[PDB]
């Protein structure tokens, strides 16, 4: 059951706000460093990639691959990110659509959205991507952070993934640990 | 002050000793048990703070044997003779599979129990006399992976003829593979293993 | 008995409550914990009483207060119909009549798309029973109101229509086979089970709209969301009059003079013959829809008398009595509108000293006005309506004013100079409009999501056997969080106790709260304000000063405006902006109509802020006449009823937030004055179960941390609840 995960991290100014380690990207980044390491500890047959949502954009940061050191070095460099601009889910799902339309669909394609639950600022109606990716069968599971956004709920309910929000950093580990195991 | 463990596995195949009962050099069962005795006695001869444990994997079970230097080794000797007699009175891949499962869980227990600075190295050795069959591919594999994920070196020695899974154990984990024709020569080279390949695998050989 | 799943439980409560209201034939006051689908339980147990008969005569007229909620009631009982129509197997017929008169009327394209209701229905009735009743058969004159004649045909016949219909069900049937809402409403009033319509339709003594035949043996009526009973009765019987309106009336009188002069015999000989027929026998000359298009009864339990036409011999002299009435009345108006007065019998008795005839033509001016145009049957209703207003006023002033008042107020009501003069004639007895509704029926049920102080039932004065505060536990751990926001830190004046808008540091703390509120809270926020003009002040200090853009850094403002168009635009934007990526807070006014009907459900607008106190502004003299007549009831009331109506506005606004148990409810009172005022008016179950453990003087930032904890712990879980 081979997976092709693009972890979508957020870079809004919700990463200036605390209730975690000194900036939320620090906790999220550190536990993504754990996530990469455990995701190759469990899933060598799969492949990951970092997409960082930034300044109403999304930016592909590491390709869909099976070489962990590049991922972790990308994390090390994304440590000191200023996190300019409110995010955008639309660009992240567009990037995932582009790069993942070409993969063979006998395998599960989830996409992990680590979204900071800030206002979903998009130039185009994401409801239409929620229409398309249903038929495409690319799955999407989303972990918000400190709030429940309605649109992520509709996203995670039509796509068929899982949504969750987090208080304890121990609980953040609980949920990343849940997403480690391969969903059917 | 490396709180160092050593764990050993011995086959208990009566078919294999029936093979080794018509031979010309004719090392006995008790010869190999004395070999392992000397292995353990040598590693505890190294320092007080070193501990150790040995199994003999029974056809039906696996019972472990573990222990003023001389008296420590003598208690070990008596324990070893007693459960070796128990194995010879109470009697293929199942034996040693379930034994290495016991082994890892006993490493878990010995690690969880007595740690003070939580400092440790849980090195394990394996001696398999006969072949190990692929009727349980998943179990053996799983155990090797659990051994790697516990940061444990697995060394190994084969006596009669080669098996796949032991070679693959050696490969995946990071401990050496061994097979020597002449058998007391292999006993003293196990002694060379327990000394160098256990302590200072570094600049040795 | 319709559970369809396992309940809150509420049917465990309202089953026993309704069995108590139906054993003892009595009135009753219910209270809804707002997460209840009160509609489901009420409609269900009422239908359970419909299909049984411990009493053989069994009715329901059920109301609501907004035209969408009518449709909401409909669909939910369509669901109710469906379920144990399937379960009970063999189907027995049904009817629920949404009786919408005004804007849900006409299928003719010439008539329909003119915007208002009343005037265009005047064009409709002028065509039907004024042009095609006078010119009773013509090609060009009698226009194609063809399905009124189809009503003639099937009103001679007997069909049986199917079940409860929508509003648009009857327009689609208009197209196919059920044509007029009015006339198929008549034929279906002839036999119906449940009739649902608007609350203003049933209690309106400007034009007393007799709904059903007043068959006083057995009759069951339920008032839904029934909070503003007093203000409905008052505004349904008060009458306002403007001097501009009076000058349109004077132009209209000169127009009627022209029409009287240009008619020499024919309609007037018709009047003479029919008036001889009326002297010979007291008869209803228009049995059909004209009396429904007339001002029916400005005084309902007062008689349609015997001494009809007391002071008139012919038309133009009674017209001269109206001319005297208007000229003397504008004389009255100028000489009194010098300085505002308050008097019930002084104006009527002094006019009885000025105008010749006293108390009989005052008692018949409405009917004689309507009948003397009915014999003419030429004047357009749009051109005529302010004279209808006048005769309706004089009829009221005639037969009623002892509990009523007259108040005449020709000056500023937040305005420029004396160029808008106007009077008001209101009750203050809420009894004199609800007493009909009690005395007619077997039992009515006042339902409320809000009515916590049951000690201010006696503004209605009546008698009431079933009166309990509904208790319903919430194992969906905490459905609410009231969180009252009085600054410890920045030294709260969040109450507007200086004046309405005499200071603005008040408003700057409000904007601090709003920005941090929009920082935390998702999905749009429903921001209730104090008044239009205070919201104008707030928004002025916001969009002028340092605030607003950081809110506009986050989300979008939907600022209400005093039309229905801007209500529509901001509402459409609110739902379409919260069902997408964006928050976009609404900010409205508490007494503005956005509260009634909209139902901010959990998908959008899930954290309702009250800002300020929803008190009606405390110095106005209508309110002083009100509180003096209720100081004629209890003498403590001078601040007590103010706090009462402030609380019913408050909870009516705030307690829309929740539709179910499994639902997310914040409600935060950015106020100071809410200590004992919300240990009065918030629901007592809600103060006991969910409210103000230690939360009274919450600094905003403490409020934000309480909000974070609440949102995070409502967003963490869900499986298990009160499986009852
Ligand atoms: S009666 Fe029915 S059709 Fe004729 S005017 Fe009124 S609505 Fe239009």
């Amino acid at each position: 059951m081979m997976r092709h995960l693009y972890v979508v991290v957020d870079g809004s100014r919700t990463m200036e706000d605390q209730d975690l380690k000194p900036n939320r990207l620090t906790c999220t980044l550190k536990l993504l460093e754990y996530f990469v390491e455990e995701y190759f500890d469990q899933n060598p047959i799969s492949q990951i990639g970092i997409i960082v949502t930034k300044s109403k954009r999304a930016e592909k940061l590491t390709e869909l691959s099976g070489n962990p050191r590049k991922h972790i070095t990308s994390l090390k460099k994304a440590v000191d990110m200023t996190c300019h601009g409110e995010p955008s889910l639309y660009n992240s799902l567009s990037i995932a659509m582009q790069t993942l339309k070409h993969m063979p669909g006998h395998t599960s394609r989830e996409v992990l959205i680590i979204f900071s639950s800030l206002t979903t600022c998009d130039p185009s109606n994401i409801y239409d991507l929620i229409k398309t990716l249903k038929a495409a069968k690319i799955r999407v599971s989303v972990i918000g952070l400190s709030a429940e956004v309605r649109v992520c709920t509709v996203l995670a309910r039509e796509t068929g993934g899982t949504y969750h929000v987090i208080l304890d950093e121990s609980h953040y580990k609980e949920l990343l640990t849940h997403h480690v195991s391969p969903p059917p | 002050d490396e709180l160092n463990l050593l764990v050993i596995v011995v086959d208990a195949n009566p078919i294999w000793w029936g093979k080794q009962a018509l031979k010309e050099s004719q090392f006995t069962l008790s010869k190999c048990i004395d070999a392992v005795m000397v292995l353990g006695n040598s590693h505890l001869f190294m320092n007080r703070s070193n501990k150790l444990a040995v199994i003999a994997s029974h056809i039906q079970e696996s019972r472990f044997l573990y222990p003023g230097k001389y008296e420590l080794l003598t208690s070990a000797n008596e324990v070893i003779v007693e459960e070796i007699k128990d194995l010879m009175t109470k009697s293929t891949e199942t034996l040693l599979a379930g034994s290495l499962a016991k082994a890892l869980c006993y490493i878990h227990r010995m690690n969880k129990e007595v740690k003070d600075n939580q400092e440790m190295k849980s090195r394990i050795l394996v001696i398999k006399a006969a072949e190990d069959s692929a009727l349980q591919y998943m179990n053996f594999m799983n155990v090797i992976f659990a051994a790697q994920k516990q940061n444990i070196l697995i060394d190994a020695c084969v006596l009669d003829s080669d098996s796949g899974l032991l070679q693959q154990a050696c490969d995946i984990t990071g401990g050496l593979y061994l097979k020597v024709p002449q058998m007391p020569s292999l006993l003293q080279y196990l002694l060379w293993v327990f000394l160098p390949d256990q302590d200072q695998r570094s600049q040795l050989i | 008995y319709f559970p369809y799943d396992y309940i809150y439980p509420e049917q465990f409560s309202y089953m026993r409550e309704l069995k108590r209201t139906l054993d003892a034939k009595g009135h009753g006051v219910l209270e809804m914990p707002s997460g209840t689908g009160k509609t489901v339980s009420l409609l269900a147990l009422i239908m359970a009483y419909q299909r049984a008969y411990p009493l053989e005569v069994t009715k329901l007229i059920y109301c609501s207060r907004t035209v969408p909620e009518i449709e909401k009631v409909i669909e939910e009982l369509r669901k109710l119909l469906n379920f144990y129509e399937k379960q009970e197997g063999e189907k027995l017929p049904f009817l629920g009549l949404a009786l919408s008169s005004r804007k849900n009327l006409c299928i003719h394209p010439e008539v329909t798309p003119l915007r208002f209701g009343k005037d265009v229905d005047g064009k409709c009735h002028s065509l039907t029973a004024s042009y095609v009743r006078a010119q009773y058969q013509h090609d060009t004159s009698l226009p194609h109101c063809r399905f009124y004649e189809e009503f003639d045909a099937h009103g001679r016949e007997v069909p049986l229509p199917a079940g409860i219909y929508n509003l648009d069900d009857l327009k689609a049937l208009g197209r196919r086979q059920g044509w007029c809402p009015y006339f198929l409403a008549r034929y279906s009033i002839l036999h119906a089970n449940v009739v649902v319509y608007s609350y203003h339709y049933l209690l309106d003594p400007k034009i007393a709209d007799l709904v059903s035949k007043e068959l006083a043996r057995k009759a069951v009526v339920v008032f839904d969301e029934a909070h503003n009973i007093d203000n409905v009765c008052i505004d349904s019987m008060s009458v306002n009059l403007t001097r501009r309106t009076l000058d349109r009336c004077q132009g209209n009188l000169e127009t009627l003079q022209k029409t009287v002069l240009r008619i020499k015999e024919t309609d007037e000989q018709r009047l003479r013959d029919e008036y001889r027929r009326l002297v010979e026998g007291l008869r209803e000359a228009s049995a059909a829809r004209e009396t429904d298009a007339h001002l029916a009864n400005p005084v309902l339990p007062d008689e349609v008398l015997q001494e009809a036409v007391p002071g008139s011999i012919r038309t133009a002299e009674h017209f001269l009595g109206f001319l005297r009435r208007l000229l003397e009345y504008v004389k009255w108006r100028l000489r009194v509108q010098h300085v505002v007065q308050e008097s019930p019998p002084a104006f009527l008795s002094g006019l009885a000293q000025r105008v010749c005839i006293q108390r009989k033509p005052l008692r018949f001016c409405a009917e004689r006005l309507r009948s003397l145009l009915h014999t003419l049957e030429i004047t357009d209703l749009a051109d005529f309506s302010p004279l209808t207003l006048l005769a309706n006023f004089a009829t009221l002033v005639s037969t009623y004013a002892k509990g009523f008042t007259i108040i005449i107020e020709p000056f500023d009501d937040r305005t420029p100079t004396i160029a808008n003069p106007i009077l008001h004639f209101s009750c203050m007895d809420a009894s004199l409009a609800i007493k009909p509704v009690f005395e007619r029926f077997q039992s009515v049920i006042i339902t409320s999501g809000t009515l916590s102080p049951l000690d201010i039932y006696p503004k209605i004065l009546d008698f009431h056997p079933v009166t309990m505060a509904t208790f319903t536990m919430t194992l969906a751990r905490v459905c609410l969080c009231p969180m009252i926001i009085g600054r410890g830190n920045d030294q709260v004046a969040i109450s507007s106790k200086f004046e309405t808008r005499e200071d603005i540091a008040v408003i700057r703390n409000y904007g601090n709260l709003l920005l941090e509120m929009s920082a935390v809270v998702p999905d749009g926020i429903v921001a209730f304000f104090t008044s239009y003009q205070y919201m104008e002040s707030t928004v002025a200090s916001w969009y002028e000063q340092g605030i607003l853009e950081n809110i506009q850094r986050n989300k979008l403002l939907f600022i209400e405006t005093q039309d229905g168009a801007e209500t529509s635009v901001a509402l459409e934007k609110y739902q379409e902006a919260c069902e997408n990526g964006r928050g976009a807070i609404l900010l409205s006014v508490a007494r503005g109509k956005v509260s009634e009907g909209i139902d901010f459900v959990h998908h959008y607008g899930r954290a309702v802020i009250m800002f300020g106190v929803p008190y009606v502004y405390t110095q106005s003299r209508i309110l002083k006449a009100r509180l003096e007549y209720l100081r004629d009831q209890f003498q403590i009331r001078e601040n007590d009823f103010l706090t009462f109506d402030a609380m019913r506005h408050a909870a009516q606004c705030v307690g829309r937030a929740i539709r179910g148990k499994t639902d997310y409810g914040l409600m935060v009172f950015a106020d100071k004055r809410f200590a004992r005022g919300d240990k009065r008016g918030k629901l007592p179950r809600w103060i006991q179960e969910h409210l103000t453990d230690a939360n009274l003087n919450l600094t905003v930032d403490e409020g934000v941390q309480v909000a974070k904890y609440f949102l995070r712990q409502m967003a963490q879980p869900f499986h298990r609840e009160d499986q009852l």
